[PDB]
């Protein structure tokens, strides 16, 4: 009956139209050639925080491109500037972290951009403590996200997603980020209904969405993390203007 | 929220 198709909605025109754009913002702002890293201030391993300087150009760069990605997610440009920016701030750790699923490989569980200088492990990014409440729920996060083998269609719709959320402390406009949201997740739903195949698909949505719950704690454990270091004006010396403005000083 | 990089970057 016309009555139950109506109930399964294929994809919309509109709706293969987002993800069209979102992934041509993605392929815009992601280079898997890492080329750009050969910029940074140099990995140091031989302090213990010799690593930070790298680093700190490193979440730079990619809030960057992070920044670049969601000036092209539809809708968002309709913000005020006030919630671009409350929104980006709020996100950026989150979907540096999503986005880092990438280079992530599960053969060394590592982030690998291209070389052994800029490979980075578990005993690099360990250095500045924090390993239980951050460093090992970040690992086990690059584990459960490979283990959901997304494509990248729906990669790209999750950090659109995880930037346009309105619970974030300090937007104006909920409902107007509420909607914009809203249209990208059903986007999200009826992708992953039409076009990935059972087994992969079941509960495919809800456990996407528990990795943005993940993303929350993670972003909060990093934000301790953050808070401690700064306190001590020489580390905050070796970040970025960017970094600084973006996550505070 | 004064952030003339990020608004910048924006625009
Ligand atoms: C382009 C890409 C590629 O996929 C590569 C990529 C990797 C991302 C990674 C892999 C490396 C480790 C990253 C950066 C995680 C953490 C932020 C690391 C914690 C940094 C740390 O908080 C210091 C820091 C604070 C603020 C900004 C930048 C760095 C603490 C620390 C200090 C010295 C040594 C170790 C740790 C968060 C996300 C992690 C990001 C992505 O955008």
């Amino acid at each position: 009956s016309p009555l139950k198709d109506s109930l399964r909605p294929k994809l919309s025109e509109e709706q293969q139209h987002i993800i069209a754009i979102l992934l041509d913002a993605h392929h815009k702002t992601y280079d898997p050639t890492y080329a750009d890293f050969r910029d940074f201030r140099p990995p140091v391993r031989m302090s213990p925080l010799s690593m930070l300087p790298h680093l700190a150009d490193l979440v730079s760069y990619s809030i960057q491109k992070v920044i670049g990605f969601a000036k092209m997610i539809p809708g968002f440009r309709d913000l005020t500037s006030d919630d671009q920016i409350v929104l980006l701030k709020s996100s950026a750790i989150e979907v540096i972290m999503l986005r880092s699923n990438q280079s992530f490989t599960m053969d060394d569980m590592s982030w690998d951009c291209g070389s052994q200088d800029y490979k980075y492990d578990v005993t690099d990014v360990s250095k500045a403590g924090h390993t239980l409440e951050l460093i090992e729920p970040l690992i086990k996060f690059q584990v459960g996200l490979k283990k959901l083998n997304l494509h990248e269609e729906e990669h790209v719709l999750l950090m659109a997603i995880c930037i346009v959320s309105p619970d974030r402390p300090g937007v104006q406009d909920a409902k107007l980020v509420e909607a914009i949201q809203d249209r990208l997740s059903n986007t999200l739903q009826t992708y992953i209904r039409c076009r990935h195949p059972p087994p992969g698909s079941h509960q495919l949505y809800a456990k996407m969405i528990q990795k943005l719950a993940d993303l929350r704690s993670l972003n909060e454990e990093h934000s301790k993390q953050y808070r401690s270091l700064s306190f001590q004006p020489e580390n905050s010396m070796k970040l970025t203007p960017l970094v600084l403005e973006v996550f505070g000083n | 929220k004064n952030h003339p990089m990020l608004m910048n970057l924006l625009k």
